[PDB]
């Protein structure tokens, strides 16, 4: 044969999945949205009530 | 080649481009129907 | 349905006090323009 | 103090070869991947054997190539002030003088590349206003050495004179002592002809360089050398990795005064048919490209000897010097003087490489990208815009991205009048 050609590399694009994770308490727990800015001082939280006994 | 790949870079150039619009207009929502004061960084005192 | 979708949320933090606890799909429509083979009858009626 | 918005114009230059060579603009998404570096076989050239028998005879099959890149933006960074009223008298000047300028520096380095890469020599013993009709013997020795090396020339041919050889062209035209319809053109204009001695487009040019003379002497060849056509080598990894075809690194007794753009000659090699493979009476003419190491050049004609007998066949199919380096092969400088190189090339053989700068993406937030087209030179920049105040400015920048590459610099010339002593 002998054919000295001419030699490419070819890197084609559809990826190998690896990771494929669950979050099953995250989505259980609550989300919230205070329009609170100040929080960022970390000394601002929110205050909220307990019911009475 | 991927149809979800296509599909997803479609929908992320729209998404993209129509950006300035569609806040404005959701501003524009918020300040015609709920209430005109957006004061969350306001926190401050 | 036990699957859970999910999507680029439209409504980026709603701020009464609490998330509206919603779920976030897609719909994509596509319009596609292409010859396609049309078949010429003769109605057994009138009219060719 | 009086002032009016009357420009005084000063300057207006000419972008011939610019315009002339061909632009390429290959895939920038594999680019990016490719490391700027984009390859291109080369015509094939096949072996011949005659007989009967032929058992255990059969070759193979052998195609070279070269390889094109690009360098780096060619930018035109400037800040601007506001409050200043000089600046917003001159900004938009200042945008339109950076257009002509970077069509300038893309014509400025097409010119250099092909003076600086030619393999192809011709030299004169004295100027060219010496003897009659010495321009056109000039211009037919190029096109002579074309036509017996039997080089492609479909696109066309090109040359390109200075304009002090222009001007001896046309006073030697116009001391005739007749008047026909050539000599009438030489009078009334300072044009020659459009087309002159073979070739098709013949122009004058005032940005070619001057070849400033080569110090070097007594050199000979270190060492019998032998260089062989191929394709791809094995690298230490044993992937097979591309080799250009237009480069050879020759070692010499000391490679001392030589720089990169001077010619030589090696004393016993001369020019083959290419395809014919018959032996020329010209000698043979390199060009050394770069100068690695202290005993060591790279030329860019590769001297493949038909007379080589660790050659396989389907190598010795592209050899192009009728014999080999001999470890005592004196080598000849043919830039002996100072010289404003005249240039004459095939229309395919300088190509202009250009790519996009992408900074329209989301990623480059606060400043502003739009395009920039280029008169004269047909290429793309970008034309960026950011804001300051930390300083209370403005910051400017018209980016361009290109590269000029030599494809066949055994097409492209260099034309040296005067180089005796």
């Amino acid at each position: 044969a002998l054919n000295e050609g001419q030699i490419v590399t070819l890197a084609v694009d559809e990826i190998i999945e690896t990771i494929s994770a669950i979050t099953p308490m995250a989505q259980k727990a609550k989300k919230y949205t205070p329009p609170a800015a100040s929080m960022q001082r970390s000394s601002n939280t929110i205050w909220m009530p307990v019911e009475q006994e | 080649e991927n149809r979800l790949e296509s599909i997803l870079s479609r929908f992320d150039a729209d998404w993209t481009a129509s950006d300035e619009a569609r806040r404005e207009a959701k501003n524009d929502l918020f300040f015609s129907r709920v209430s005109q004061w957006d004061d969350w960084l306001s926190q401050y005192t | 349905a036990d699957d859970i979708p999910s999507f680029q949320n439209p409504n980026d933090w709603v701020f009464p006090w609490l998330t509206q606890d919603t779920i976030q799909i897609a719909e994509f429509y596509e319009v596609v323009e292409k010859k396609e083979t049309a078949f010429i009858y003769q109605d057994p009626v009138t009219g060719e | 103090t009086l002032a009016v918005d009357e420009i005084i114009e000063t300057i207006s230059a000419i972008t011939p070869m610019a315009q002339k060579a061909k632009k390429y603009t290959p895939p920038a998404a594999s680019m990016q991947r490719s490391s700027n570096t984009i390859w291109m076989p080369v015509e094939q050239e096949s072996p011949t054997q005659e007989g009967w028998d032929l058992t255990d005879k059969a070759t193979g099959l052998l195609e070279l190539n070269v390889a094109v890149n690009m360098g780096e933006p060619d930018n035109d960074f400037f800040q601007l002030r506001a409050d200043d009223l000089r600046d917003e008298t001159a900004y938009r000047r200042r945008i339109q003088s950076a257009a002509r300028k970077l069509a300038n520096n893309v014509e400025l380095k097409v010119a250099n590349m092909a003076a600086e890469m030619g393999s192809l020599v011709i030299t004169s013993p004295d100027a060219i206003g010496t003897n009659t009709a010495d321009a056109w013997n000039f211009v037919a020795d190029a096109e002579e050495i074309m036509f017996s090396r039997e080089l492609n020339r479909d696109m066309g041919t090109s040359y390109f004179f200075n304009p002090q050889d222009y001007k001896k062209a046309g006073y030697d035209l116009t001391k005739r002592d007749i008047f026909g319809r050539i000599p009438e053109e030489a009078y009334r204009d300072g044009t020659i002809q459009r087309q002159v001695a073979g070739f098709d487009d013949v122009l004058r040019s005032p940005k070619l360089p001057v070849l400033t003379k080569s110090t070097a002497t007594g050199i000979t060849v270190s060492g019998a050398q032998s260089f062989k056509p191929v394709a791809w080598q094995l690298d230490n990894d044993g992937n097979k990795v591309n080799v250009d075809n237009r480069f050879a690194t020759v070692t010499l007794s000391a490679t001392t005064g030589m720089k990169r753009g001077d010619k030589i000659s090696f004393a016993g090699v001369k020019f083959l048919g290419q395809m014919a493979k018959n032996v020329l009476a010209q000698d043979a003419t390199f060009s050394v490209v770069r100068v690695v190491d202290g005993t060591h050049v790279e030329i860019t004609p590769k001297p493949v000897a038909l007379d080589d007998v660790s050659l396989s066949p389907e190598q010795r199919a592209y050899a192009n010097v009728n014999t080999s380096l001999a470890d005592a092969m004196a080598v000849n400088i043919l830039n002996v003087k100072d010289a404003r190189t005249n240039v004459f090339w095939a229309d395919d053989a300088i190509r202009i490489v250009s790519q996009p700068i992408p900074a329209n993406h989301e990623l480059f937030a606060g400043m502003k990208t739009t395009s920039f087209s280029i008169p004269d030179v047909g290429l793309n920049g970008i034309f960026a815009t950011q804001g300051d105040i930390s300083t209370l400015s403005g910051l400017c920048r018209i980016a361009l991205w290109y590269g000029v590459n030599a494809t066949r610099p055994e097409a492209i010339g260099v034309g040296l009048p005067g180089q005796t002593a």
